[PDB]
């Protein structure tokens, strides 16, 4: 998940259909 | 399931999609067409 790099370099991961403790975190649906 | 399939989630929820038809009918119950051409 990205701003544009023309707006930042910082970027987020999302595992999709993965539960964090399988792996800042956050447990989304 | 699992032989590398996955199903994905829909980015609105059936609650998101309830609150919508919920404006919908509201709109359209107090205000007429009125809230689709313009304010309610
Ligand atoms: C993630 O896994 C942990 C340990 O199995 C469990 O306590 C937690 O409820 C799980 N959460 C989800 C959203 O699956």
């Amino acid at each position: 998940i990205t701003p544009g790099t023309n707006t930042s370099n910082q970027v987020a991961v999302l595992y999709q259909g993965v539960n964090c403790t399988e792996v800042n975190v956050f447990q989304t649906r | 399931k699992f032989n590398g399939l996955t199903v994905l989630p829909p980015l609105l929820t059936d609650e998101m999609i309830a609150q919508y038809t919920s404006a919908l009918l509201a709109g359209t119950i107090t205000s007429g067409w009125t809230f689709g051409a313009g304010a309610a």
